[PDB]
């Protein structure tokens, strides 16, 4: 798979398939190690950070922000929070073709997965960046009378890969409570009315999971019977 | 003891090439590693994306393709 969409589509599939019919420690020392050498406390300046240290330490099995209660784990997760935060205009602004720009999408999906692995300690940030999301995504759909129009920065930056992080957030059970817990669902249902955008149908339709019964596959079951005839084919 | 952070440069120069055929050597090698407390820091990213997935396209991957896309 060349794209992360269907990347992650057969991944998921892999990953069901498997689950259906049945490392080190590193406690304290080697995570300060590793997270010393990620140059993300030294500086705040972005595009300088070690970015496979980075995925790293996020994906590395123990360390889940639930059982290592120290404050520079913390500030880690909160610099890159307002990183990938949409609104602070971090990541959202970097353009298509970039040198290093499937690195940072799959480094803020493993993120945004690793904030979901504290169910009890990884809301206050989770929480923060889906809303961030919602409303970067009722800003650019027209759900507002400041302008109604930003296809011109959804399709050659970086900021078309927040479905991806959707997408992520969709597969486990724990994520589509989260979801539901903010308005992201309903956004999605009032997005499949409108008539002007076709993308954005196109991006929601294939970054969702439906493996299980719930309102995911009534998004998709309205984009069926009710759109645009060409997002109608796509579908 | 000396020669040890040489043969880990060695290893992870060598691990980057094998994909997914190096993870059935990753516990045979791991009881060296924390019987003497190596720890090296290219060798933990290699083995965090090999054992953890990162993408699909570049696992198991021609070394020489790597090498002829990065020197364009
Ligand atoms: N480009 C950036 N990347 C990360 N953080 C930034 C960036 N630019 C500004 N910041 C600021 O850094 C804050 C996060 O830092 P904290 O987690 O509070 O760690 P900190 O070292 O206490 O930060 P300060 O500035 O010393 S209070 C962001 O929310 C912003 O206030």
């Amino acid at each position: 798979p060349y794209s992360l969409h269907l990347d992650h589509i057969i991944q998921k599939a892999i990953a069901t398939h498997q689950k259906r019919d049945q490392i080190l420690k590193d406690t304290e020392e080697a995570l300060l190690i590793n997270l010393r050498d990620s140059q993300v406390l030294q500086h705040k300046e972005n595009l300088e950070w070690n970015w496979n240290l980075i995925g790293t330490i996020l994906k590395w099995p123990n360390v889940n922000l639930r059982n290592y209660k120290d404050e520079q784990l913390h500030r880690f997760v909160r610099r890159l929070l307002y990183f990938y935060k949409p609104s602070s205009k971090l990541y959202a602004n970097l353009d298509l073709d970039f040198a290093k720009a499937k690195q940072l999408t799959v480094v803020g999906c493993q993120f945004t997965e690793f904030l979901l692995e504290s169910e009890e300690d990884g809301q206050g940030y989770l929480e923060d960046l889906v809303k961030d999301i919602v409303q970067w995504l009722n800003a650019s759909s027209g759900m507002k009378p400041e302008r109604s129009l930003q296809n011109n920065g959804l399709l050659t930056t970086l900021s078309q890969h927040y479905f991806l992080f959707i997408g992520t957030l969709s597969c486990h059970p724990h994520g589509v409570k989260m979801l539901e817990k903010c308005s992201v669902f309903q956004c999605l249902l009032n997005l499949c009315s409108l008539k002007n955008q076709d993308h954005l149908l196109k991006l929601t339709v294939s970054s969702l999971d439906y493996s299980r019964d719930g309102l995911a596959r009534v998004i998709l079951s309205k984009i069926l019977t009710a759109a645009t005839d060409a997002c109608r084919l796509y579908a | 003891p000396e020669l040890r952070s040489t043969a880990m440069d060695t290893l992870s120069s060598l691990v980057f090439q094998l994909g997914k055929k190096y993870q059935i050597f990753i516990p045979m090698v791991n009881k060296v590693l924390v019987r003497h407390r190596i720890n090296h820091q290219r060798y933990d990213v290699l083995i965090c994306r090999i054992v953890k997935g990162y993408t699909l396209a570049d696992e198991e991957e021609d070394p020489l393709i790597y090498q002829h896309r990065m020197l364009r």
